[PDB]
């Protein structure tokens, strides 16, 4: 089932009957639906001409998780402006048609002397459909590589304004962007879809959306719908005061009253909207979702004591002031926050809406995190999240240690021709449960010891002991140092002992 | 000079006595001059209330208004979230077997059937129901200072 074999034959039979219910509900709009909602959105492919420091490169995407590992100035912060910039124009097309998205910045052309133009292209892949868009822009060459080519981006806006424009409680992709510090239509929740860069740090705004709708939720709960509780108050009481206690032809006759009076009932649940994601539904959602991601907490509850109100973490046997939290357990808690409410809102259709498509780019993962809390994000988010693509750029060691040598990419710098580019190389070996330091070498080509002055003693001390001249007044000298510095019991001064102890018993030997 | 050694003393046992009392008493001092006209005709949000808020200043100006509409909403929804949890169980029971004596009643259908024991359990019920009652015993004292 293409989708593009589909969307014809339902464009054509749109065209041919002018009636909307006609077309509203037949066989070529469920097809449509039904191959629409099992295709797993995801890129594929980018490629970067001229654009700041990288020269021409082609970058190849994994489908669930990807990890860019490098030192300072090697654009890491490239990628995912360009891929932001890129996603930028879908999404204005998917708002309207015919609408600018992001440009490129002059200054972010290549300074070199030969340089022309930047062009950035990128390849989406839907299932089996397949889409391509290139941006370029020319500083002040003569010949330029034409204009935009966003054909490609159209048919698919067109085709998700034709779905959602027939059949109500659609779905749409999920986009987000979790920058660096830099610096109708749902809006009355507050929540902004408009804009795709989100900063973290901000739980002082969180918190106050938090309380906000807390408050709308208690509210929804009283007023009218505290009347049609009331009416159910009653008609299940008949139903067991008629069928429970008198067991052991009247009595029979109250069953067809009490029959009648809740089919009455179900006339005001009939005359009732649907939830649309209520302010009620919306809340205990985020709430579960929390508890999910840190199950090491047991609820979470807002409580209005005698004169002030806070929010209270039980876990264990102990209860926590939020504000007790550290600054690496808030910036969890709004990341997560912020994408549990972005995707609620997005699939209002779903029976559980934490099973979207999308693609969520987070810069420096491990900013403001303890390494105790390094080791166990990964999981958590690809477990929470089964299905949606993460782009990770980190810093710490830590964190690689936990991640599959399959989706790990190195930059180097390397010179051809006279001409110096960006590579992007691949570890060799598995660093999924290896020690800190193996994770280190492995997949970040650094040395884990320091070259520090006291250092440089130690290797002369070694030396001097495999030459067999451990015994020469140099060596004396030196210990005296090195002893002093580190101490008897240290572990690297046992084992020069215990080869100052094989090397004499091997002396002793050959000397016989 | 000034003479102000009866003020000190005073004062003295007003602080004394706040020291050993939970929640001890004070007496109101308040000026309304004639800048009121336009303190009702004409930031970090609060969430720590307290006595010694209102003794900041004698007079009536300007930002008390303000903290006025914001003490206001904290009242509601402090009645709010009483008006929920085990106050609503009582409700439900209380109210449904009310209702089962009633249209029994009403009806006059035909052991005695279980009347009795209905009228006992919503006995029961009742009496709970008024020993679970604390402080003022009309909702604790957050509705009835709202109303
Ligand atoms: N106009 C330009 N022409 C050439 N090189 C440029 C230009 N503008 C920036 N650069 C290069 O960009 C590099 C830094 O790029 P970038 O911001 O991607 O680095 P990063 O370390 O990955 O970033 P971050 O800390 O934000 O993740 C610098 O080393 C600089 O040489």
């Amino acid at each position: 089932m293409n989708l593009e074999t589909c969307y014809v034959d339902f464009l054509e039979l749109e065209s041919h009957v002018i009636n909307e219910d006609y077309l509203k509900e037949s066989v070529e709009l469920q097809k449509l639906i039904s191959t629409l909602n099992e295709s797993k959105f995801h890129l594929n492919k980018i490629g970067i001409h001229d654009f700041k420091r990288i020269r021409e490169l082609q970058i190849s995407l994994e489908d669930d998780l990807t990890v860019f590992v490098g030192d300072n100035g090697f654009g890491k912060s490239t990628i995912l402006d360009a891929i932001a910039i890129v996603l930028s124009w879908l999404r204005s097309n998917i708002e309207k048609e015919s609408k600018p998205g992001t440009y490129i910045k002059s200054h972010e052309v290549n300074n070199s002397v030969d340089v022309e133009y930047a062009s950035i292209d990128a390849n989406i892949k839907l299932k089996d459909f397949n889409t391509s868009i290139l941006i370029t822009k020319a500083k002040e060459g003569a010949y330029y590589s034409r204009n935009n080519e966003l054909l490609g981006v159209k048919k698919l806006a067109s085709i998700y304004r034709l779905v959602n424009k027939y059949v109500d409680n659609a779905s749409l992709p999920l986009m987000a962007y979790y920058s660096i510090a830099r610096s109708k239509t749902v809006w009355s929740k507050f929540d902004v879809y408009d804009e795709i860069e989100f900063d973290r740090n901000d739980f002082t705004d969180f918190f106050q959306w938090l309380v906000f709708l807390h408050n709308r939720a208690s509210q929804e709960k009283l007023s009218e719908s505290q009347t049609t509780i009331n009416a159910l108050f009653s008609d299940i009481q008949s139903l067991k005061a008629t069928l429970t206690q008198l067991s052991a032809s009247t009595v029979i006759k109250g069953l067809e009253l009490s029959l009648k009076e809740k089919l009455n009932y179900m006339k005001s649940l009939q005359s009732g909207e649907h939830k649309f994601n209520n302010a009620v539904s919306l809340y205990d959602s985020v709430i579960n979702t929390i508890l999910k991601f840190l199950p090491e907490f047991q609820w979470i509850k807002l409580v209005y004591g005698d004169d002030d109100y806070k929010i209270i973490l039980k876990k264990g046997e102990v209860e926590l002031d939020i504000q007790q939290l550290s600054q690496g357990e808030k910036t969890i808690f709004t990341l997560v926050g912020d994408l549990a409410r972005r995707l609620i809102l997005l699939n209002p259709n779903l029976s559980n809406p934490l099973l979207g498509y999308g693609i969520v780019l987070i810069d420096e993962i491990d900013l403001h995190l303890h390494p105790q809390w390094q080791q166990t994000i990964i999981e958590r988010l690809t477990s929470t999240f089964p299905n949606v693509q993460f782009v990770i750029t980190t810093h710490s060691p830590q964190v690689l240690s936990t991640v599959s040598s399959r989706s790990v990419r190195i930059l180097q710098e390397v010179e051809v021709d006279g001409v110096n580019d960006l590579i992007v190389s691949h570890p060799d070996y598995q660093i999924k449960g290896v020690s800190n330091q193996d994770a280190l070498l492995y997949g970040m080509r650094t040395d884990p010891i320091p070259s520090t002055k006291e250092n440089g003693w130690l290797e002369e001390y070694k030396k001097l002991v495999e030459l067999n001249r451990y015994s020469s007044d140099e060596a004396l000298l030196l210990r005296e140092k090195v002893i002093k510095h580190f101490g008897l019991d240290h572990p690297l001064v046992q084992e020069c002992d215990d080869l100052i102890s094989v090397l004499e018993f091997k002396n002793k030997i050959n000397q016989h | 000079n000034n003479e102000l050694l009866g003020v000190k003393k005073l004062a003295s046992i007003y602080r004394l006595v706040n020291k050993y009392v939970d929640n001890a008493s004070l007496p109101l001092m308040a000026y309304y001059s004639i800048a009121r006209s336009y303190i009702g005709g004409g930031a970090k949000t609060k969430t720590v209330w307290s006595k010694f808020d209102v003794y900041d200043e004698i007079e009536f100006d300007r930002n008390d208004f303000t903290d006025f509409f914001q003490w206001l909403v904290f009242l509601h929804n402090r009645a709010s979230q009483e008006k929920l949890s085990e106050s609503q169980t009582t409700i439900n029971a209380l109210f449904s077997d009310i209702q089962s004596l009633k249209a029994t009643l009403t009806q006059l259908s035909a052991d005695s059937t279980v009347i009795k024991g209905l009228e006992l359990s919503l006995k029961e019920k009742l009496n709970y129901m008024k020993s679970l009652q604390s402080g003022e015993h009309k909702f604790n004292n957050a509705v009835s200072l709202y109303d």
